[PDB]
C-alpha cells in the first residue's frame, strides 16, 4: 500500500527475552507481547519485552489476557518506565519463519488498534551464532 | 398493588436472562456451527483405526495409508462407543476424528448377498418329499417358533448336509427355501473361498459371517464344499496349505470356541469321502441326509 | 393476594433451569469448538540417545529421525524401547507412553465368553484334575514345586479324535480360573503382509510378559503348524517363519516365567517335530471317546433340562451307544426332541431315544480312521 | 539334543560382547529395513570389542528356493 521507509530498532534486552522465552517452550509456538514507543512515521523503538502466559496445549494459539494487560502495565507505571505497546512475537521454530494463517488471523484482529505494530518473530533454532533471526 | 408490578417486571429482569440465555443459545450455536462447518465441509474423511484408548481420554489411531498417529483430544466421538479396532472418519489436515463408520465389509462379501429372489415353490420338486419335511422342520421352524423348542428345551439343530448322485437336485432346495423363507438367504460358492493372498480366505468366512450375524435370521448355503472340504494329509516336499487354514477358520468360526444361534449353513456335496471327518464331527453339520436316484413314479413326476 | 413471589420466581426457576440445561449444551459444544483445533502426533520408538539435547527415533511408518525434547520431560525416562509422541511439524518429542496393545489382542484378551463350570463336562475326570494341577497349582502355589526342586512344566498339549470334548475342556478352564485366557484361534493370525504374524507374536508374548499369570490356548494349531517342506509354494515359508517364531519365543535366552500354553488338535501327525520336543510342549494328554459309565454321565448330562417320563432305559441307549462322541449325544438328545416335535409330543417318551439313536449311528457310515496317535 | 543349551553356557562364561539375534526379525513391514537390520548388528559388531554373534534358527533365512515374484 502506501509505504514508508522500513526501520525497526530494538533493545538489547529484547533479542535475550525473545531467546530465553522461545527456547523454553521450544515445540509450541509461544506467544509474546512487545512494548515500547513510537517516535515517528518511519522508525519503531521497541524499548521492552514481557512474555505472555501459556494456556491449552496447542500450537499457535494465542490469546491477550486484557486483566494481564491492566496489571501488567500497572506494574510498569509504578516501574521506572510506562510506554506504550508496539506489537508482539512468537516463534516459527522448525521451519523457515513466516507467518502461518492463526498469525495473519490474530493480525487482522490486532491491527485496528495499531497501524504499525508489528509482527516480529524470533527462532531459537535455525540461528547459531551469526544469526540473530 | 405492589407485589403484582414486581412480578410482571421481574418477568423483564428473567427475560434479561431469557434474552442472555436465547443469546448463548443462538449467537454460541453461530459460531459453533460455523467451526464445524468449516471442519465437515472438508468432505474427504480419512478412514482409520482406533488402536487402543489411553485415559492420561487419549486415542491412537492407524490410519489406512498406515502411519501411527497420537492424539491427546478425540473430537467429535464418545468413549463409550470406541473400542479398538473401529473406523472412523478423520480430518486429513488436522487428523482429529469427526464420525463413526459401520463395518469392514468386503466388496464381494457384499456380492454374495441374495437380492434375485428367484421363485421355485415345493410343488416344483417332486420324488423327495420326506427329505423336505426334514428340511423345513430342521430349519424353517426355528426361524419362526423358537418358543416351541425351548418349551421342550433343547437345541436348535446345527446345519443340514445334502448329498447324492450328482442329479437328484441339491440345488433345488436351496433355490426353493429363498423362494419361500424370507430371512436372510446367504449364497456362497466354493472355490470363492479358495484366495491367492495368504490369509484372506479367513478374512472371507470371517466377513461372510459377521454379515450373517448383523442380519440375524441368516441362512448360508455353501455349494460344492469339498472344494474347500479335503482330506488333510501329512507328506513332505509337497502340499496345500492355505486351504485347509481357510477350512479350519471356517470349522471354528462355525463350531467349537464361541458358539452362536443365529447362523443357518446349508451344504451340499456330490461326493462324501473326500471331506475331513472334523467337517461332519456331530455339531458342525447335525442332519446328514441322503438323497437317492428317483425309483419309478418318481422320475414320472419329474418328467 | 400475593402469589407474585412464586410467579416470578417460577418466571427464574424455568429459567434457570433451561439455562442450565440449555447452556451447558453451548459449555460442552464450546469445549468441542476449543478442542477442533488440536493436531494429530506421530508415533515413534526412541532408539538411542545422542546428547543432553540430541535424540533419535524411529517412526513406525518408515523413516529414521534426529529430533529433540521439551524441557519438562525427565530425559532419563527416555530408554531404548519407549514409545514416544513426536510433533507432525517440529518433529520433536511431546510425551513417552506405555506400550501399544495391537487390537488382535483385544479382541482375544477381553472378548472371551465364559461358561458353566467343569461338572458340565464329564466322563473325562482323570485328565481334568491332571490339566488342573499342572496349570492351578504352580501359579497359586509353586512353592510346593521348588521344596522338590524342579521346574514345573511349560506347555501341555491335548490331542483326540474330533469333537471328544477338548475346546469344550478349555472353556471349562477358561470360566475356572479367570486370570489372562489369551485364546488364539491360531488361523485368523496370518494376514497379507511379510513380518505381520511375527509382529502379532511378539505382541502376544510381550503381554505375557507383562500381566505375569497368563494362560496361552491355541486351538486348531495345523494351521499354523505344518510340519516342514522342499519349499514348495511361497505362501509356506511365511507359515514356516511364524512357526519358528513361535519355537524361538517359547525357548529362546529369556526364558518365559509362568506362561503356561495349552495347545489342542485333531491329528498330531502332522505336527512339527520341533514343536513336539519336550520342554516346549511338555505332556500330550490324551482325550479319547467315552466309555459305557461315562457315556452314561454324558447322557445324564445333556438330558438334564428335558422334559421326560420315568422309563428312560439309559442303560439299553448306552449299550446301543458305540464309538460315539460327546456331540453325537448330544445330537441323540436333540433328534429325540425333533422327533417329540412330530406329532406334537410336548414331552419326551423313551421311543423317540431309541429311534434317534438309530438315526445317529445311522449317520456314522462315513468317518473312519479316527486315531492318530504322535511320533 | 541340547542345541541352544551350549549358547547358553557359551553367553555365560563369556567375557566378550554377546548379541542375540531373533531369526524371523529381519523380515520387517517397512521396505528395505531387513538388510538395514543386518548392516545395525555387523556395525556394533565392528564397533564393541572382539565378540560373539549368535544368530538362532537361520532357516528363517537361508532357504535354497526362492520366488522372483512375491
Ligand atoms: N424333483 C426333481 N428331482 C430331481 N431333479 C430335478 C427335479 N426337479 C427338477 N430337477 C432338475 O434338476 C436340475 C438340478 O440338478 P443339479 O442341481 O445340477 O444337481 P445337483 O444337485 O446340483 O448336484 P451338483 O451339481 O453336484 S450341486 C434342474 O436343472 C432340474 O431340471
Ligand atoms: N464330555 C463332553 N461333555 C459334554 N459335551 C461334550 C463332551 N464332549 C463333547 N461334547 C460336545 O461336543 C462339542 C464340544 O467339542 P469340542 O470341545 O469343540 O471339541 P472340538 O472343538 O470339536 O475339537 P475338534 O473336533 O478336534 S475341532 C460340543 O457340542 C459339546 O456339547
Ligand atoms: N546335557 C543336557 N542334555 C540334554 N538336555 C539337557 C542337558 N542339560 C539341560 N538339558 C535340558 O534340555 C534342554 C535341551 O534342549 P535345548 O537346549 O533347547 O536344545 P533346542 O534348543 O531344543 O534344540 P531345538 O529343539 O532343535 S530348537 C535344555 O534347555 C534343558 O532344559
Ligand atoms: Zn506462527
Amino acid at each position: 500500500a502506501v509505504d514508508t521507509a522500513e526501520q525497526v530498532y530494538i533493545s538489547s534486552l529484547a533479542l535475550l527475552k525473545m531467546l530465553k522465552h522461545g527456547r523454553a517452550g521450544v515445540p509450541m509456538e509461544v506467544m509474546g507481547l512487545m512494548l515500547g514507543e513510537f517516535v515517528d512515521d518511519y522508525t519503531v523503538r521497541v524499548i521492552d519485552v514481557f512474555a505472555m502466559p501459556q494456556s491449552g496445549t496447542g500450537v499457535s494459539v494465542e490469546a491477550v489476557d486484557p486483566v494481564f494487560q491492566a496489571k501488567m502495565l500497572d506494574m510498569l507505571k509504578q516501574t521506572g518506565r510506562p510506554e506504550m505497546v508496539v506489537g508482539w512475537y512468537h516463534s516459527h521454530p522448525g521451519f523457515g519463519c513466516w507467518l502461518s494463517g492463526v498469525d495473519i488471523n490474530t493480525q487482522q484482529s490486532f491491527e485496528a488498534l495499531s497501524e504499525r505494530a508489528v509482527a516480529v518473530v524470533v527462532d531459537p533454532i535455525q540461528s547459531v551464532k551469526g544469526k540473530v533471526v | 398493588r405492589t407485589r403484582l408490578l414486581d412480578s410482571e417486571i421481574k418477568i423483564m429482569k428473567s427475560e434479561v436472562l431469557r434474552v442472555t440465555h436465547e443469546l448463548q443459545a443462538m449467537k454460541d450455536k453461530i459460531k459453533e456451527n460455523s467451526e464445524k462447518i468449516k471442519v465437515n465441509k472438508t468432505l474427504p474423511y480419512l478412514v482409520s483405526n482406533v488402536i487402543e484408548l489411553l485415559d492420561v481420554k487419549c486415542a491412537v489411531i492407524k490410519t489406512s495409508t498406515r502411519q501411527t498417529y497420537f492424539l491427546p483430544v478425540i473430537g467429535l466421538v464418545d468413549a463409550e462407543k470406541l473400542k479398538p479396532g473401529d473406523l472412523v472418519g478423520v480430518n486429513k489436515d488436522s487428523y482429529l476424528i469427526l464420525e463413526t463408520l459401520p463395518t469392514e465389509y468386503d466388496s464381494r462379501v457384499k456380492a454374495m448377498e441374495v437380492d434375485e429372489r428367484p421363485t421355485e415353490q415345493y410343488s416344483d420338486i417332486g420324488g423327495l418329499d420326506k427329505q423336505i419335511q426334514e428340511l423345513v422342520e430342521a430349519i424353517v421352524l426355528p426361524m419362526n417358533h423358537k418358543e416351541k423348542f425351548e418349551n421342550l428345551g433343547i437345541q436348535p439343530p446345527k446345519g443340514v448336509l445334502m448329498y447324492g448322485p450328482p442329479g437328484t437336485g441339491k440345488t433345488l432346495l436351496a433355490r426353493a427355501c429363498a423362494a419361500q423363507t424370507k430371512a436372510t438367504f446367504l449364497k456362497l460358492a466354493g472355490p470363492q473361498l479358495v484366495q491367492m493372498f495368504i490369509g484372506d480366505g479367513a478374512k472371507l468366512v470371517r466377513d461372510a459371517f459377521a454379515l450373517a450375524k448383523e442380519k440375524a435370521p441368516s441362512i448360508i448355503f455353501i455349494d460344492e464344499l469339498d472344494a474347500i472340504g479335503t482330506k488333510r494329509f501329512d507328506s513332505e516336499k509337497a502340499g496345500d496349505r492355505e486351504v485347509q487354514r481357510t477350512m479350519l477358520e471356517l470349522l471354528n468360526q462355525l463350531d467349537g470356541f464361541q458358539p452362536n444361534t443365529q447362523v443357518k449353513v446349508i451344504a451340499a456335496t456330490n461326493r462324501v469321502d473326500i471331506l475331513d471327518p472334523a467337517l461332519l464331527r456331530s455339531g458342525r453339520l447335525d442332519r446328514k441326509i441322503e438323497f437317492p436316484m428317483p425309483n419309478e413314479e418318481a422320475r414320472a413326476r419329474i418328467m | 393476594k400475593l402469589l407474585e413471589h412464586k410467579e416470578i420466581d417460577g418466571r427464574l426457576k424455568e429459567l434457570r433451569e433451561q439455562l442450565k440445561e440449555l447452556t451447558k449444551q453451548y459449555e460442552k459444544s464450546e469445549n468441542d469448538l476449543k478442542a477442533l483445533q488440536s493436531v494429530g502426533q506421530i508415533v515413534g520408538e526412541v532408539l538411542k540417545q545422542l546428547t543432553e539435547e540430541k535424540f533419535i527415533v524411529k517412526a513406525t511408518n518408515g523413516p529414521r529421525y534426529v529430533v529433540g525434547c521439551r524441557r519438562q520431560l525427565d530425559k532419563s525416562k527416555l530408554k531404548p524401547g519407549t514409545r514416544v509422541a513426536l510433533d507432525m511439524t517440529t518433529l520433536t518429542i511431546m510425551r513417552y507412553l506405555p506400550r501399544e496393545v495391537d487390537p488382535l489382542v483385544y479382541n482375544m484378551s477381553h472378548e472371551d465368553p465364559g461358561n458353566v463350570s467343569y461338572s458340565e463336562i464329564g466322563g473325562l475326570s482323570e485328565q481334568i484334575r491332571e490339566l488342573r494341577e499342572v496349570i492351578e497349582l504352580p501359579l497359586t502355589n509353586p512353592e510346593l514345586f521348588q521344596r522338590v526342586g524342579i521346574i514345573p512344566p511349560k506347555g501341555c498339549l491335548l490331542y483326540g479324535p474330533p469333537g471328544t470334548g477338548k475346546t469344550l475342556l478349555a472353556r471349562a478352564v477358561a470360566s475356572q480360573l479367570d486370570c489372562n485366557f489369551l485364546k488364539v484361534v491360531s488361523s485368523s493370525i496370518v494376514d497379507k503382509y511379510i513380518g505381520e504374524s511375527a509382529r502379532l507374536i511378539r505382541e502376544m508374548f510381550n503381554y505375557a510378559r507383562d500381566h505375569q499369570p497368563c494362560i496361552i490356548f491355541m486351538d486348531e494349531i495345523d494351521a499354523i503348524g505344518g510340519r516342514r517342506f522342499s519349499e514348495g509354494t511361497s505362501a509356506d515359508r511365511e507359515i514356516q517363519r511364524t512357526l519358528m517364531e513361535l519355537l524361538n519365543q517359547m525357548d529362546g535366552f529369556d526364558t518365559l516365567h509362568r506362561v503356561k500354553m495349552i495347545m489342542a488338535t485333531n491329528r498330531p501327525d502332522t505336527l512339527d517335530p520341533a514343536l513336539l520336543r519336550p520342554g516346549r510342549l511338555d505332556r500330550k494328554i490324551h482325550i479319547d471317546l467315552p466309555n459305557e459309565q461315562a457315556r452314561l454321565d454324558i447322557l445324564k448330562i445333556h438330558a438334564g433340562p428335558i422334559t421326560k417320563h420315568g422309563e428312560i432305559d439309559y442303560e439299553a441307549i448306552v449299550k446301543l451307544s458305540d464309538g460315539f462322541n460327546g456331540a453325537d449325544l448330544r445330537n441323540v438328545c436333540t433328534e429325540a426332541g425333533m422327533f417329540a416335535i412330530r406329532a406334537d409330543h410336548d414331552f419326551v417318551v423313551q421311543e423317540d431315544f431309541m429311534k434317534a439313536v438309530r438315526k445317529v449311528a445311522d449317520s456314522k457310515k462315513l468317518e473312519s480312521k479316527l486315531d492318530y496317535k504322535p511320533v | 539334543c541340547g542345541k541352544t543349551m551350549l549358547a547358553k553356557a557359551v553367553a555365560h562364561h563369556t567375557t566378550a560382547a554377546f548379541i542375540r539375534v531373533v531369526g524371523s526379525e529381519f523380515v520387517q513391514k517397512y521396505l528395505g529395513e531387513g538388510p538395514r537390520m543386518v548392516r545395525d548388528v555387523f556395525r556394533l559388531a565392528k564397533e564393541n570389542a572382539p565378540a560373539i554373534i549368535f544368530i538362532d534358527e537361520i532357516d528363517a533365512i537361508a532357504t535354497k528356493r526362492f520366488d522372483a515374484q512375491t
